[PDB]
């Protein structure tokens, strides 16, 4: 998830600064329904940043392992 | 498709903390502030305070008198209800009903019988004279168990027998907004499911209900504030004469579900056993025949038209039939069975209701026999199988069913009729030179297992098809 | 992030910068997280981690290929 963050943080952060003046004039929903629509989708994300934080340490175990393999068969 | 809007206008905007300033400098320098914290209500995540303004909010929507007094204990505060929960008097009970949809999620109905405690208070009385008609409620409520126990005391015999074939029906309890329900009808057909045993354990919603609650009315009766029986016959109610009691402006109605297609003797019947009109204007009567079918095709709703256009079908594993109902017949007086459909039913005094009950149960199974004919099981341009049924109207929850005979090529008029709750006479009119096709205790007997027709006349053919 | 705006409007309500920083807190963390991710497409992930075992037991494969034999006669 890396374009996929940024444009999960563009969309939230500019929904965000949406919901300031409508609170303001006020004193909608369209604008709030994606706002839970993409607070569900990035907690998602960060998820699977992890997933990708454990999956890409996992490949450096593996790596390591056949770095020791290929010694050991040098 | 408004996040393309919302990611191109914020884009521009962006070529933030003076909207923060802006925003604060407007606020330092009613309805609506609170409408879109109520739609932000079901956003919110729950919690000791959240579900405080939840039920606030739904109290904004049932309109309630909105009064918080701790983080657990919340007290209603209206014109005729009272209750805690974790008027004239305290809560009646705090009812389990109460508390476990207040422990779950079960927050809309939370809303609803709050509204049945308005349904059970919703008269336009002086509130004075509310509780006395909720008296009179309560005098008749109070009178509504003695009948089943009566009942019981009359016999100790199964809940069926109670909703079928005895006095009253089945005593639904009243609960805040639920309201004292009777049962009288089920058939067999209806009855088993996928067979469903008779235990007290009930759902209160297999079947259909004859609710009870009083509504103020402009036309003034004497209700009994006091109980109308003090004393009381062995298997026989008594009812005392009222008064105490005042011309209180409403009388005891008997509420359904659903509009009962019922002839017109019935509602003479009505009228003449409970004394108040049951109409107190006149719809133009239409025959009882279209009635039912509309009764009997809209159970299981679509919303696609059937349109069967008189004729009807039955897609039956075992035969195939075509009905004719014939509305309108030639009869000697010109004229078939007309009726209109009903829910309301009005009664004075308790001693009114049990035998308004029998005539309805005469009225009901009539049209859930004839219903049985009326289907959505369409079968079409079948060759085989879809023999001439012409049923054909004879009195008031009565009819003959005349038809192609099987075997020869004469008719078999099959004379039929309602005669109580659930019993049912059974005739046999045939051609002249015609064989044995049934006996009509094997009719009855059917007729008294499932009441219907076209397996009747399945089973008629089978019999017939034996013989 | 939605805490954050949940913040923002609790605190807007009952009288912003903090929520920001915070948010700008998730954006570096995201950043830390983007180092594993699309670096590599997560689809070619999945094709070269059987590229990985294939390795791994070809390497085997070699390895008694050359211990199994008896070159002795």
């Amino acid at each position: 998830t890396r374009e996929r963050l940024l444009s999960a943080l563009e969309d939230l952060e500019v929904l965000s600064r949406e919901l300031i003046e409508m609170l303001a004039i006020s004193r909608e929903n369209q604008v709030l329904e994606l706002l839970i629509h993409r607070d569900g989708e990035f907690q998602e994300l960060m998820k699977l940043a992890l997933n990708q934080g454990k999956i890409h340490h996992e490949m450096q175990v593996l790596e390591k392992e056949v770095e020791k393999r290929d010694s050991d068969i040098q | 498709l408004s996040k393309m809007s919302s990611l191109l206008e914020r884009l521009h905007a962006k070529f933030w903390s003076e909207t923060i300033k802006l925003v604060r400098q407007v606020m330092e320098k009613q309805h609506l502030v609170s409408c879109l914290e109520t739609l932000q209500k079901a956003l919110k995540v729950t919690s000791l305070p959240a579900m405080t303004d939840r039920l606030e909010s739904i109290a904004r929507q049932n309109g309630l008198g909105s009064h918080l007094s701790a983080s657990g204990t919340e007290c209603y505060i209206t014109s005729d209800m009272f209750y805690v929960e974790v008027h004239h008097g305290e809560n009646p009970v705090s009812c389990p009903e109460l508390v476990q949809q207040l422990r779950e999620k079960n927050f809309d109905e939370f809303s609803k019988h709050l509204k049945g405690l308005v349904n059970l208070y919703n008269l336009p009385g002086d509130n004075k004279l509310k509780t006395k008609m909720y008296l009179a409620l309560q005098s008749l409520e109070q009178d509504l168990s003695k009948m089943a126990i009566m009942y019981w005391k009359a016999t100790n015999a199964g809940p069926l027998d109670k909703i079928l074939h005895g006095s009253v029906g089945y005593l639904t309890p009243r609960s805040g907004g639920h309201l004292m329900n009777l049962k009288y009808y089920v058939s067999p057909s209806d009855l088993l499911d996928d067979i469903i045993l008779h235990e007290n354990n009930v759902s209160r919603s297999l079947g259909m209900n004859a609710s009870v609650t009083i509504e103020g009315t402009s036309a003034v009766y004497k209700l009994p504030i006091a109980p109308l029986i003090m004393g009381s016959h062995p298997v026989d109610n008594k009812w005392t004469p009222s008064f105490n009691s005042v011309d209180l402006p409403a009388c005891f109605f008997l509420k359904f579900p659903q509009p009962i297609p019922v002839s017109r003797a019935f509602v003479q019947k009505l009228q003449n056993c409970t004394g108040i009109p049951l109409f107190e204007t006149q719809p133009t009567y239409a025959p009882l025949y279209e009635l039912i079918t509309q009764f009997e095709l809209s159970k299981d709703p679509d919303p696609i038209p059937l349109n069967h256009n008189m004729r009807f079908y039955a897609a039956l594993p075992g035969q195939q039939h075509c009905y004719f109902l014939n509305k309108d017949a030639p009869l000697p007086d010109g004229r078939s069975l007309q009726g209109t459909l009903v829910s309301k039913i009005t009664f004075q005094h308790p001693g009114r209701v049990p035998l308004i009950l029998n005539l309805i149960r005469h009225q009901v199974a009539y049209n859930t026999l004839i219903g049985s004919c009326v289907k959505r099981t369409i079968l079409k341009e079948d060759s085989p199988g879809l023999l001439q049924f012409e049923v054909c109207p004879l009195s008031e929850s009565r009819f003959s069913v005349s038809f192609q005979h099987p075997v020869n090529d004469s008719l078999v008029c099959v004379v039929m009729d309602v005669q109580d709750s659930t019993h049912v006479s059974c005739k046999l009119y045939k051609g002249l030179s015609d064989a044995l096709i049934c006996t009509d205790d094997f009719i009855a007997k059917v007729v008294q297992r499932c009441m219907s027709i076209p397996v009747t006349m399945r089973a008629i053919r089978r019999k017939a098809e034996t013989i | 992030f939605l805490p954050l705006v949940h913040n923002i409007i609790k605190c807007m309500d009952k009288d912003q910068d903090l929520n920001a920083l915070k948010s700008k807190f998730q954006e570096m963390r995201k950043l830390i997280s983007t180092m594993p991710g699309i670096h590599l497409s997560p689809e070619q992930q999945q094709q070269q981690l059987q590229s990985l075992r294939e390795q791994v037991r070809t390497k085997n494969e070699l390895l008694q290929k050359y211990k199994s034999l008896c070159m002795f006669e």
